[PDB]
């Protein structure tokens, strides 16, 4: 009844996702937007939401009355799901209607209103009855066609029956009816060719019951409309299979040059509507009934008309000439149109305005700016549109249209919100007027020939810097002159030999000074001395690797909470690490969200005041979700949630600057939504977790008293022993801690298998992190702490076979079974030459205590008699061919089973 | 107009930087 | 855009004044 990450708004709507009318009187028009369905008042200015899917929304209808609407989904999973428009929070639900089914790609609703009937996507389709009436959660009826056929995209049902339904694909056409005391739902798709009239047919889009006659329609992209009869079982017949009813292609007639794609019969009126801007209303003969045509309006993809029925004026009033002989009044309905390129009107039955509402971005999506002192955001699309609108108001206002073909994708505000910016696929870049979006530069600057892949300015407005797909870097700056400022080029590097993941700009407060700082996929991060920078000479004096067996994704400033300082990165690894504002040593191991992929991209929320100086958050998206952190990070579940979006994936984040608000821009869904927090909620959260240990122990299986959490605790005191010395005459001693080196050792016994690198990255950790405030390196550590950074930096299960697959697919050649495989010599070689080297008697000796030829332990009893052994053992244990299922028996006798999450918060 | 206005607020904000 | 420009021109005459 209260959540943390509540959603309540959309920006934009795929446009094949057909509109329907419901609500006249007040205008309130139905569109589906990605995985949600939504309801919006033009003239109370306010949206009405129907609440998720497993997937995208694949197909709606709304009952004739308007009471109705009905949905799917694609994907697996899928739900049909069913709904009243004014009750508003409604409910009615098919589960499980197909297992395999990928979502029902049409589906019509009866005007009868008894019955839903869909078509599956699937390699073979399904058709299938439900009496949605009764609480049914199964097909009454059911068959499945040849796939010649093709995709039966478009569903309808007839107003004059029951028990009949139309359906076709780009290619095929079909009939339908079902004989429900017979139990059997019968189908013919016979197939039309030129023979049938000498002419071009082509591709046909859409098909329809006829007004008042035995037969069905089909509108054809080549200008034509097609017509068929049905004929049914003579009386001969019906003593034998009464051969299901037949139709036969009676007529063909060329009604236009141009393409059709729309067809839909109103109260004995036919309506077309057409791919370039004309709409035609036919009585039932095919007579000619004024159109529309020719504003500014085109591929009219949504067509619908109003819920009521006119009434009569006629003593004033302005309709068009009918066509007939004399030509007579003409009412009908009101009526929604909307093109192709997602453009969105309502007319005046009337005639007498055409009324554009809403217009929206025409196709794929990327993420939108906030200006950070004013209520102001900026959307922008791929094709030819950034807008924007204040987010209070929901007022779609300011917009300026693009140059035609450019693609854009980046947006920025300045730090001051008094210019913004926008980076264009094709080698383009433009500074932009954070009001008229005047090109700010007489010329844009298209230094780059690629695509953009980040902007950012720095806290000084003289400097900006973008990164391109082509792993190269290049930076913006002011000239002052005349007492003018203008921009001007600065001069290209490139500097990372993988994706560029993020790129930032950095402040010397120590010299009020600017800094450019740029996050690679290649493991490497990098500085540039913008102070010493010139011309073709972007100034690199600062590399680091930062990741292992991994790569980062998002960098950020951390925020001020600390003497120290940091930067926040993130990894494929779901770990997240600070490193030093100076140094950009490390000192922070962190655990993700657990939530399903690594973070993408995170963003953290304005100051006010103290108030937020006392309490920090920080906003983060993955591949498919959004989700909020408490400061300090410390992997506690409870700590973090996150919510899913647009689910075939989310590109980027933007937050209100009054820290209220955070948007979401995803891709192919063409869609941007708004989200409203309460960090309560998630503080309720927290309190689930209780304190002290009591999460990091629910980390540990069984807790306080798993046989796990008592073996570890051993190798504690087995190595307090290590450190004192197994032989020694006092007493033992032993209290509360390990000495570092012993760390590593307790780490492996544990089963977690960090690199030399990793223990060094450990070391620093435990010295530095109370560095600061003792002034002390410290080097015993308490097990509670121990717990802690185990937790941390184990992998974020159990052990998986992934990295080993992976190394072997890497190293081996396929085998004579394909498998990934070694040779033993090349593979000893190797193992000794590259990665971190071994000594060979090192080796040796790891083989030989690996196949058990020693002594055991190792630690207190002498052995060279054994090492002669592993000379031969090398070639008599080791097989010639090597492969990660031999290495694994020979590492593991533990089955690392797979782990499970679907309880975990 | 619109492009003066866009002028005279750019030297009003750089005055006040000035000041600043 | 002209009103708000306007807006603009107005908050930065009265901070000039303001910190005149």
């Amino acid at each position: 009844k209260v959540y943390p990450l509540s959603m309540t708004w959309s920006f934009g709507w795929n446009s094949s996702l057909p509109v329907y009318y419901m609500r006249e009187d007040r205008r309130v028009i139905l569109y589906t937007c990605a995985h949600t369905a939504i309801m919006y008042d033009v003239v109370r200015n306010t949206q009405y939401h129907l609440q998720g899917h497993p997937n995208i929304i694949s197909c709606l209808c709304v009952s004739e009355d308007r009471r109705w609407i009905a949905t799917a989904d694609e994907g697996p999973d899928c739900l049909i799901i069913i709904w009243d428009s004014f009750t508003g929070i409604p409910v009615h639900t098919i589960f499980d209607s197909c297992p395999e089914g990928n979502g029902m790609r049409s589906i019509a609703i009866t005007r009868d209103s008894k019955f839903l009937a869909t078509i599956s996507d699937s390699a073979t389709q399904k058709v299938c009855i439900w009496k949605w009436t009764l609480a049914v959660e199964t097909p009454a009826c059911t068959l499945e066609l040849p796939k010649e056929y093709g995709f039966q995209d478009n569903l309808v049902f007839n107003p004059a029956n029951n028990k009949e339904l139309v359906s076709n694909s780009k290619t095929q056409a079909i009939y339908y009816c079902w004989f429900e005391d017979k139990g059997i739902l019968a189908h013919s798709a016979p197939v039309l060719t030129e023979k049938t009239f000498n002419k071009l047919v082509g591709k046909f889009s859409q098909s329809v019951f006829h007004l008042k006659l035995p037969q069905v329609l089909s509108a054809t992209k080549e200008g034509k409309l097609v017509v068929w009869d049905i004929h049914y079982p003579s009386s001969t017949s019906s003593s034998a299979i009464s051969a299901f009813p037949f139709i036969k292609p009676r007529k063909l007639v060329h009604l236009q040059k141009e393409a059709i794609t729309v067809l839909m019969t109103i109260d004995s009126y036919i309506v077309t509507g057409d791919i370039k801007g004309n709409i035609k209303f036919y009585d039932h003969t095919l007579s000619v009934v004024n159109w529309y045509s020719n504003f500014k309006l085109g591929a009219i993809r949504t067509l619908s008309f109003s819920k009521t029925i006119p009434s009569l004026p006629t003593e004033k009033s302005n309709l068009p000439t009918d066509c007939t002989l004399r030509g007579d009044l003409f009412v009908v309905r009101n009526f929604i149109i909307g093109t192709f390129d997602a453009t969105v009107y309502h007319m005046t039955v009337d005639g007498t305005k055409l009324e554009k509402l809403f217009v929206e971005p025409r196709d794929a999506v990327y993420a939108v700016s906030c200006h950070p002192y004013q209520p102001l955001i900026a959307v922008g699309s791929v094709c030819g549109m950034i807008k924007v609108w204040d987010f209070e108001k929901k007022v779609y206002l300011f917009s300026r249209t693009f140059e035609k073909g450019l693609g854009v994708q980046c947006l920025t505000y300045n730090p001051e919100g008094a210019l913004l910016g926008a980076g264009f696929t094709e080698g383009t870049v433009y500074i932009l007027d954070a009001m008229s979006l005047e090109n700010e530069s007489p010329e844009p600057f298209k230094y780059s020939k690629s695509s953009v892949s980040h902007c950012c300015f720095s806290h000084d407005s003289n400097y900006m810097a973008t990164a391109d797909v082509n792993f190269t870097v290049a930076v913006y700056m002011v000239v002052v002159k005349n007492g003018q400022r203008v921009w001007e080029y600065l001069a290209r590097l490139r500097s990372h030999q993988n994706s560029i993941q993020s790129l930032l700009f950095g402040v010397h407060l120590d010299s009020n000074e600017p800094r450019l700082l740029s996050l690679g996929k290649d493991r490497f991060l990098i500085e540039y001395n913008l102070v010493k920078s010139c011309k073709d000479h972007l100034d690199v004096l600062d590399v680091h690797r930062t990741d292992q067996g991994n790569y980062p994704t998002c960098m950020i400033w951390y925020p001020p909470l600390t003497k120290e300082l940091f930067l926040l990165i993130c990894n494929s690894g779901y770990k997240v690490k600070l490193f030093n504002a100076t140094t950009k040593m490390c000192r922070k191991t962190l655990l993700g969200p657990a939530y399903g992929s690594p973070i993408e991209h995170a963003q953290v929320l304005p100051v006010k005041s103290t108030l937020e100086l006392q309490k920090r958050y920080l906003v983060f998206i993955n591949k498919d979700k959004v989700g909020l952190q408490i400061l300090p990070v410390d992997g506690n579940p409870h700590k973090t949630c996150a919510i899913v979006c647009h689910p075939n994936g989310v590109a980027g984040m933007a937050l209100s600057y009054d820290g209220r608000f955070a948007f979401t821009a995803g891709g192919q869904d063409r869609s941007v939504v708004q989200w409203k927090i309460n960090l309560g909620a998630l503080e309720a959260a927290v309190s689930l977790g209780g304190e002290d240990l009591t999460p990091f122990y629910g980390l540990v299986s069984g807790g306080r008293e798993g046989k796990f959490y008592r073996e570890l605790e051993d190798y504690f005191y087995y190595s307090q022993i290590r450190s004192q010395g197994i032989d020694t005459m006092e007493t033992r001693q032993v209290s509360e801690h390990i000495c570092l080196s012993e760390l590593p050792f307790v780490m492996r016994a544990i089963g977690f298998y960090p690199s030399e690198e990793k223990i060094e990255d450990m070391f620093n950790e435990i010295k530095f992190s109370e560095y600061v405030e003792t002034g002390k390196l410290i080097d015993k550590i308490n097990l509670p702490d121990f717990l802690k950074v185990y937790l941390n930096h184990r992998p974020p299960f159990g052990n998986t076979m992934d990295g080993i697959q992976n190394s072997f697919n890497v190293l081996g050649y396929t085998n004579s079974e394909g498998k990934k495989a070694i040779r033993r010599e090349d593979f000893l070689n190797l193992l000794l030459t590259k990665g971190e080297h071994m000594t060979e008697e090192e080796m040796i000796d790891c083989f030989s205590t690996l196949f058990g030829l020693t002594p055991e332990g190792w630690k207190s009893e002498p052995a060279a008699t054994c090492i002669n052994g592993p000379e031969i053992c090398l070639q008599k244990e080791l097989p010639e061919e090597i492969t990660a299922e031999i290495f694994t028996t020979e590492i593991l006798g533990l089955t690392l089973s797979d782990s499970s999450e679907q309880l975990i918060q | 107009i619109i492009e003066m206005q866009r002028l005279e607020i750019r030297r009003l904000r750089d005055q006040i930087q000035e000041q600043e």
